[PDB]
RNA sequence: AAACUCCAGUUGACACAAAAUAGACUACGAAAGUGGCUUUAACAUAUCUGAACACACAAUAGCUAAGACCCAAACUGGGAUUAGAUACCCCACUAUGCUUAGCCCUAAACCUCAACAGUUAAAUCAACAAAACUGCUCGCCAGAACACUACGAGCCACAGCUUAAAACUCAAAGGACCUGGCGGUGCUUCAUAUCCCUCUAGAGGAGCCUGUUCUGUAAUCGAUAAACCCCGAUCAACCUCACCACCUCUUGCUCAGCCUAUAUACCGCCAUCUUCAGCAAACCCUGAUGAAGGCUACAAAGUAAGCGCAAGUACCCACGUAAAGACGUUAGGUCAAGGUGUAGCCCAUGAGGUGGCAAGAAAUGGGCUACAUUUUCUACCCCAGAAAACUACGAUAGCCCUUAUGAAACUUAAGGGUCGAAGGUGGAUUUAGC
């Protein structure tokens, strides 16, 4: 079982109260969505997700509440729409709880393909089948160039040997498809000498497979992720209320970076990792920010309890950016 | 420009630093289609002229 | 931002902290060190050398104890930057820097030059540093690494200091200098249809033509970043043809033949920098006759010749445009122009006949025609009349029918008829022109 991540923050967050309508862009298994359904029992809802499979269980759980939780399926870039057919286009939600990253039950399922451990289709799309044409996992690295599949790598993953394991894909792929999630790991491996395969650490300092680097990278590029960040957080002010409070969760630097340089105005063409000193460099040279639109609630990122990261190694790295919109 | 007349006075390309454009267009036409050693060092390099 | 707001400014009072200028001086001391003022004491030796351990000292940091505390400041806390943490920045503050009394005994403690005496003549001298040496004495050294380590020993030192190995391992390690490459290297001047902006017309969007890719097919090959992509082709209906299927021939058009492999064996002919100005010899001289170097015009070691540039020539000039453009670079292109080295086939990888492929789900390069009013049609070749939005502009496309060429034409070309589509001047990007 998977427990929703800082359910306790993000409820004391959002402080749902009667009378607040609020919106929740990523519903996924349900378990925040729930526990925000719990506290207050006049709250209204409103869900969204990806994943049609997630959208179901939304639509089965609408019958615990009737009117208090209403589904909805699309991506974040697609939600304006949607929710602009009910209508709500000046939304005034109170608060929108953009949760981020892959789905517990679609990575625990390993048809969905997003496992490297276990063994299924090389799918790796939230999606499920909604849009049939759209490229999987296996269609990336099949298709794209060792120069265009390294930047997948590279800008995604944050994979040093970005050209070493995309010349293991090109090569292998031309051998066999590339069809199941065990035959890439066993390619991004043989890039490496074979004690590679577990020589690296996560910041739990758990070894990893070396490919892990691999299937969040394509993760992001087959479900465009980062880029439907920037709208999904963008189509949540518009819709979001004045005075309402914003809650993201970023599992990752990539997407962390967005939240912070959203909720903060920074341009999302800056140089990562500034430091101090870089930062009189930069403006040394042109000697020769915008009014913030978010006042936010606490001002450092929050972290999993250490106890509870061990309960929950997934949500380890979740990253909680809370903001109230000006 | 104290001088000058005025007149009456009244993307994610970048973002993410790949082409996601250009990448999912070939993907999209692939869809379509679908459906080291030893060097010597130079001053030990053997001469026969000396035996000619 | 935080912090402060008994804050900040003026004025006055006020140090156990630190000592502008002088100091562009180069002094004192054994070294370490010593640069505000005064006073006291005071800077060993009438031959030199003489210690890891004796004797006495020894920056900074640090230890112990007691004081001082302006300012600085490891650490720590807060703010900020950061995906985040630490650091870099900001604020506050501590050990510590100070005094006293004990320790500790280290430094790139380095003029990286042991003390003393002597010489400037020999050879000046591997190199660099810092001109080259002689006598004499003490200390020290004997491949790299292990190793400012282990053990032993001594020490007020207890995560310490001093002295200091061996085994295993290697064929180098190292010093100085030269060249090249490179520098998130300095400065300087630059590109002239160009690196950017600026100027004009385009490409990128539409249709069509054409190449390529991919896919398809029983059914060629080669080119394929710049420097491939209307390229070998100044050109494929048969032929061409090298491809596929079937059939046929065997001293075969040839004192056979092979478009068989290898352009990474080559000649031949070229691309490319080149919208370059350099290349290769023969000598001479400098550096001690080292790797190397060789210019000063009121000239100081360079020079008599070759190739390219240049000149000259072609076109309408002496201008411009052609042509030319070395050596070298990319084992660049071409064995399928022809020839040919090497390897392979010889009833077959050779020769001949018949028929056939040469398409489009698509993607992309180049071009053509357009989107119209500076336009469209007609007359005229510039003083006109009409057209001008769903019967306008717009196909060189589709379909149908003629004609031309040919033995052969749904197929190639031209013409006519019919049809009247996308397109409404095109994002990033990009081409050409003085
Ligand atoms: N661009 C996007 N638009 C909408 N939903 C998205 C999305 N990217 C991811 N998601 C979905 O958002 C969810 C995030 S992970 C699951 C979190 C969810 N609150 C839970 O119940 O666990 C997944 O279901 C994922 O498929
Ligand atoms: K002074
Ligand atoms: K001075
Ligand atoms: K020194
Ligand atoms: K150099
Ligand atoms: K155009
Ligand atoms: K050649
Ligand atoms: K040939
Ligand atoms: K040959
Ligand atoms: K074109
Ligand atoms: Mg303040
Ligand atoms: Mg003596
Ligand atoms: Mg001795
Ligand atoms: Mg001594
Ligand atoms: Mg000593
Ligand atoms: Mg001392
Ligand atoms: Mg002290
Ligand atoms: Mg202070
Ligand atoms: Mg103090
Ligand atoms: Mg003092
Ligand atoms: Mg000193
Ligand atoms: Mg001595
Ligand atoms: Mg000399
Ligand atoms: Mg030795
Ligand atoms: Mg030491
Ligand atoms: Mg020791
Ligand atoms: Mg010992
Ligand atoms: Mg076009
Ligand atoms: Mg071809
Ligand atoms: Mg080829
Ligand atoms: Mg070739
Ligand atoms: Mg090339
Ligand atoms: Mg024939
Ligand atoms: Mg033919
Ligand atoms: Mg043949
Ligand atoms: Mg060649
Ligand atoms: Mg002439
Ligand atoms: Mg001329
Ligand atoms: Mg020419
Ligand atoms: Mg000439
Ligand atoms: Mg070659
Ligand atoms: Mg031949
Ligand atoms: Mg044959
Ligand atoms: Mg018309
Ligand atoms: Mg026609
Ligand atoms: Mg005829």
């Amino acid at each position: 079982l998977h427990i929703p991540v800082m359910v306790d923050e993000v409820v004391h967050c959002l402080s749902p109260q009667k009378g607040q309508i609020f919106l929740d862009m990523t519903f996924g298994s349900g378990g925040h969505t729930k526990a925000i359904l719990q506290k207050e029992s006049d709250i209204v809802l409103y869900a969204l997700d990806r994943d049609p499979t997630a959208y179901a269980l939304a639509e089965h759980l609408s019958e615990l509440y009737p009117k208090q939780i209403r589904a909805m399926l699309g991506q974040f870039s697609q939600a304006e729409a949607l929710l602009m057919k009910a209508g709500v286009q000046p939304g005034t939600f109170d608060g929108v709880l953009m949760d981020l990253g892959c789905s517990s039950m679609q990575l625990d399922t390993p048809e969905r393909g997003f496992s490297l451990r276990k063994d299924g289709p090389l799918d790796m799309r939230m999606d499920g089948g909604r849009y049939p044409d759209m490229p999987t996992a296996a269609d990336v690295v099949n298709a794209l160039d060792q120069q265009a599949l390294a930047s997948i790598l590279r800008t995604y993953g944050e994979e040093k040997h970005a050209k070493k394991i995309a010349s293991a894909i090109v090569q292998a792929r031309s051998i066999y498809p590339i069809t199941r999630t065990q035959q890439l790991a066993s390619i991004v491996a043989g890039a490496f000498p074979p004690s590679a395969i577990y020589t690296r650490k996560d910041l739990l300092q758990r070894s990893t497979h070396i490919a892990t680097k691999t299937f969040q990278a394509l993760r992001i590029f087959v479900n465009n992720e980062l880029n439907e960040l920037y709208t999904g957080l963008k189509t949540a002010q518009k819709f979001l209320r004045p005075g309402g409070r914003l809650v993201a969760l970023s599992f990752h630097s990539l997407e962390d970076r967005i939240v912070k340089r959203f909720l903060l105005g920074i341009s999302m063409t800056e140089r990562f990792n500034l430091s101090v000193r870089q930062q009189v460099m930069k403006t040394s040279q042109l000697g020769s920010r915008a009014p913030l639109m978010w006042e936010l609630i606490h001002k450092k990122v929050l972290s999993p309890q250490d106890q509870d990261v061990q309960d929950n190694p997934r949500g380890r790295s979740a990253k909680l950016r809370a903001a109230i919109k000006l | 420009l104290a001088v000058a007349d005025f007149g009456p006075r009244d993307t994610s390309s970048s973002l993410c630093g790949i082409d996601h454009e250009a990448l999912n267009k070939q993907i999209m036409e692939y869809k379509r289609r679908k459906d080291g050693r030893k060097r010597a060092k130079p001053r030990l390099e053997q001469d026969s002229s000396l035996k000619s």
